[PDB]
């Protein structure tokens, strides 16, 4: 009807439909402590807010006055809740409630209520055909949003809408391919998909990050996916992975590469590899290289694994 | 000379720090060469080229804002309208790590609200009238928990707050954040928390919530907010915190947890980021640096022979260096970054981070580092609750007294 900003817009306490019902002042003590000095509008609203879900009202007027004390508290669970309870109580149109969420999620996106306000209508529904294209958007706008990448996979995966992820999910390495949150979503398609059991899949896989690698040296992200889909087996169950990184030392180096070589060379202890004693002898000077020149913010950490080495080996 | 300490951020070899965008720029290496381009001019300001001044805290400055901030806030804070109990813990936590009394007038004043924003059906909302919540119940018992009087612990309905666990609770393990709420690690977090230093666990309450808590560790060794999702600081703090009160850490692999969390520390910055791509953040000073001494002490009770008895795990000095020349607003309280404003929040976990960089502790051994003038000192904090350890052994001694609520 009439929004909080709008020129009409009426006071709960000046409006006739209201005036059977009597406020709920909220009751913060005699001497109150983190009081919030409340604009005349926000507490109108929820001293009406507090009048009916003390009254449990299921009413129409109830719901319109939810959407006000959103607009002003969006954060606000309480209200949430009830007007979920309204939604149902009222046997309100869901499709005309997604329609709301839609554009109060595009407005707040970093918020838990709302995410999880519209995850419960898709599920009251069970009509996901708007999250993907909904989410992409969202997306397109911060491609990090937490919230928005958690919906997404439980659209997903309860659903089962596989079939295009990986391709999205290839679009935005595209765009950024330091975006660690698309790299989360590519180990969450492949591994609920193929596996990462099927060797020619993972061979795709390391071949595709490695080229990443090659393109962008210095991003972390696709570092931390090529040890994060060869950590489980163990890295030093590649031994042809070692001698590419060996090769590439001397020129595309970093402290990512020197402390993936310090990661496969502990794996490699831990296996009974030939050469025990030579081995040993690479990490640990490798872990002072890092510990005292290249990665001198993690020298606790370096030094940690150094001697954490040598009381193993 | 006393009156001169060379820091590590104005080293000449941490220029070779910054970030190499291998000539490849996205959003994400544009934000974050912003970001280091004003942390050096931050940094600059504090050199003068041999004199190097003690770094000072701000003590008087944050009181002053934190003092303000308990009693009354205006509207601009209608956004926190569901979270007040967690103003009162950020704020009463704040001002314990200053080492700065608590009135008993205004202890007497938090206990009388929070007792207004306890619910019937147990647990404590954002305010008075308002359905409970995992968060503020949370913050409501470690705000009680600070105050530590035996008015402040009567308060909490302990019969109903397990009542209120269980109607969370989910075959999973998991744990709603309220009724008819969402689902992630930070609910597990919250109930593990204040039923241990309530002393209402019972062994059913959290079946299978170690478990699920596992599968929230991900490809990246982190913590996600549910199985699959991206390792964050905040859900992997809640994650690994609420397995130590379980007595579970072993069901996480410790080693990539580790990796991955020392690897979040900002090699130019000095500070941590939430997740690997993001930006640095004073909050996470606690959030991701708090993880180190949790680790710290798994590895210890399974004797690792290798752990440090004197430093945790991450680079101590440049996060204070951070947290001290970055994170200060001159008008008092701290913040996320420079540009940004101040909250109670970020002035919440800034001092925390600060107060876990300063003071290593393992066993007998205690090792402290305070960076600057040594006013800078801050109260210790305990790593799992985050409120003085001092006030952990209080409640949870008094706590102990009681019995579990119809056992
Ligand atoms: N739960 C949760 C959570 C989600 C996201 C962040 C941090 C979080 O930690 C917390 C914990 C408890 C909180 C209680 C009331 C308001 C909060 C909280 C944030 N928000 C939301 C806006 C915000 N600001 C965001 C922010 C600031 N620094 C990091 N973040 C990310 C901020 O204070
Ligand atoms: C007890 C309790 C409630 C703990 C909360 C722990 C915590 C800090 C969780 C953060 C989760 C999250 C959704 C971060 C993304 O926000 P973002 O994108 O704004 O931040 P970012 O860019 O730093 O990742
Ligand atoms: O950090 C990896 C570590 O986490 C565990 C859970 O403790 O598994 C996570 O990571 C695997 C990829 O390495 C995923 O297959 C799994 O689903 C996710 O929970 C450990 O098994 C692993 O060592
Ligand atoms: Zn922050």
């Amino acid at each position: 009807f009439v929004s909080l900003d709008s020129p009409s817009y009426v006071l709960y306490r000046d409006r006739a439909e209201w005036a059977d019902i009597d406020p709920v002042p909220q009751n913060d003590g005699p001497n109150p402590v983190v009081q919030i000095i409340y604009s005349d509008k926000f507490r109108d609203v929820y001293d009406y807010f507090r009048a009916v879900l003390q009254r449990d009202e299921r009413s129409e007027r109830a719901f319109k006055l939810t959407r006000d004390a959103i607009e002003l508290n969006a954060a606000n669970y309480t209200v949430w809740h009830f007007r979920r309870v309204l939604l149902k109580s009222l046997q309100k149109d869901l499709h005309e409630e997604m329609n709301y969420i839609t554009a109060i999620i595009e407005e707040q996106p970093k918020n838990y209520q709302v995410w999880h306000h519209r995850r419960v209508l898709v599920e009251w529904l069970r009509d996901p055909s708007q999250e993907l294209e909904f989410i992409a958007d969202i997306l397109n706008q911060d491609a990090k949003n937490y919230h928005a990448w958690q919906h997404r996979q439980w659209v997903i995966q309860e659903f089962k809408l596989w079939d295009n992820e990986l391709q999205y999910v290839d679009q935005l390495l595209k765009e950024d391919v330091r975006n660690n949150s698309v790299w989360n979503q590519r180990y969450f398609v492949i591994s609920n998909t193929t596996g990462y059991n099927d060797r020619a899949v993972l061979e795709r896989e390391v071949q595709y990050t490695l080229e990443m690698i090659k393109l962008v040296p210095h991003n972390e992200s696709a570092w931390n996916y090529l040890k994060g889909i060869l950590q489980d087996r163990g890295l030093s169950k590649y031994p042809n992975l070692l001698n590419q990184l060996l090769d590439l030392q001397p020129s595309h180096s970093s402290p990512y590469l020197i402390a993936f070589l310090v990661d496969i060379y502990e794996d490699m202890l831990e296996n009974q590899c030939d050469n025990k004693e030579d081995i040993l002898n690479k990490a640990l000077e490798l872990c002072e290289i890092l510990a005292k020149e290249k990665d001198t913010i993690r020298k606790e950490y370096w030094r940690y694994i150094g001697r954490s080495l040598q009381s193993k080996h | 000379p006393v009156w001169s300490e060379p820091l590590y951020s104005l080293r000449p070899e941490h220029a070779r720090e910054r970030l190499q965008d291998d000539s490849v720029e996205t959003v994400t290496s544009i934000e974050q060469a912003k970001v280091e381009e004003k942390i050096q001019e931050v940094f600059s300001s504090y050199k003068f080229n041999h004199l190097v001044p003690r770094l000072v805290l701000q003590r008087e400055k944050h009181f002053h804002y934190l003092k303000r901030g308990l009693r009354q806030l205006t509207d601009a804070y209608e956004c926190l309208d569901a979270s007040r109990p967690w103003l009162c813990y950020w704020i009463l936590h704040s001002l314990e790590l200053l080492d700065e009394p608590i009135p008993q007038i205004v202890a007497t004043d938090v206990c009388q609200f929070l007792e207004l924003c306890q619910s019937p059906e147990g647990g404590f909302g954002g305010g008075p009238g308002q359905y409970p919540h995992l968060a503020p119940t949370y913050a409501a018992v470690n705000a009680l928990c600070i105050i530590g009087t035996e008015e402040a612990y009567d308060i909490i309905n302990r019969e109903k707050l397990l009542q209120y666990l269980y109607s969370l609770k989910q075959p999973d393990g998991s744990f709603l954040m309220h009724v008819g709420g969402e689902v992630d690690v930070r609910s597990a977090y919250c109930a593990a928390s204040v039923a241990s230093l309530t002393n209402i666990i019972t062994p059913d309450l959290f079946e299978g919530t170690a478990e699920w808590i596992a599968r929230c560790q991900n490809w990246e060794g982190g913590i996600g907010g549910v199985p699959g999702m991206e390792a964050h600081g905040g859900y992997t703090f809640c994650g690994l915190a609420a397995l130590v009160i379980l007595k579970r850490e072993r069901s996480l692999n410790l080693k990539s947890l580790l990796q991955w969390v020392t690897s979040r520390q900002m090699r130019f910055e000095g500070g941590f980021q939430g997740r690997c791509n993001k930006l640095v953040d004073g909050c996470y000073s606690f959030w991701q640096a708090g993880l180190l001494p949790l680790l710290h002490r798994a590895l210890h009770a399974q004797g690792d022979p290798a752990l440090s008895m004197s430093h945790w795990m991450f680079h101590q000095q440049a996060l204070q260096e951070y947290i001290l020349m970055c994170c200060q607003c001159p008008a008092g309280g701290l913040l996320d970054k420079p540009g940004k404003s101040r909250d109670f929040y970020h002035t919440c976990y800034c001092l925390s981070g600060l107060s876990i960089a300063q003071h290593f502790g393992s066993g007998a051994m205690l090792h402290d580092v305070v960076l600057g003038v040594p006013e800078n000192a801050l109260q210790p904090t305990h790593p799992v609750y985050n409120i003085g350890p001092d006030k952990v052994i209080q409640a949870t001694t008094y706590f102990l007294q009681k019995p579990v609520p119809g056992f």
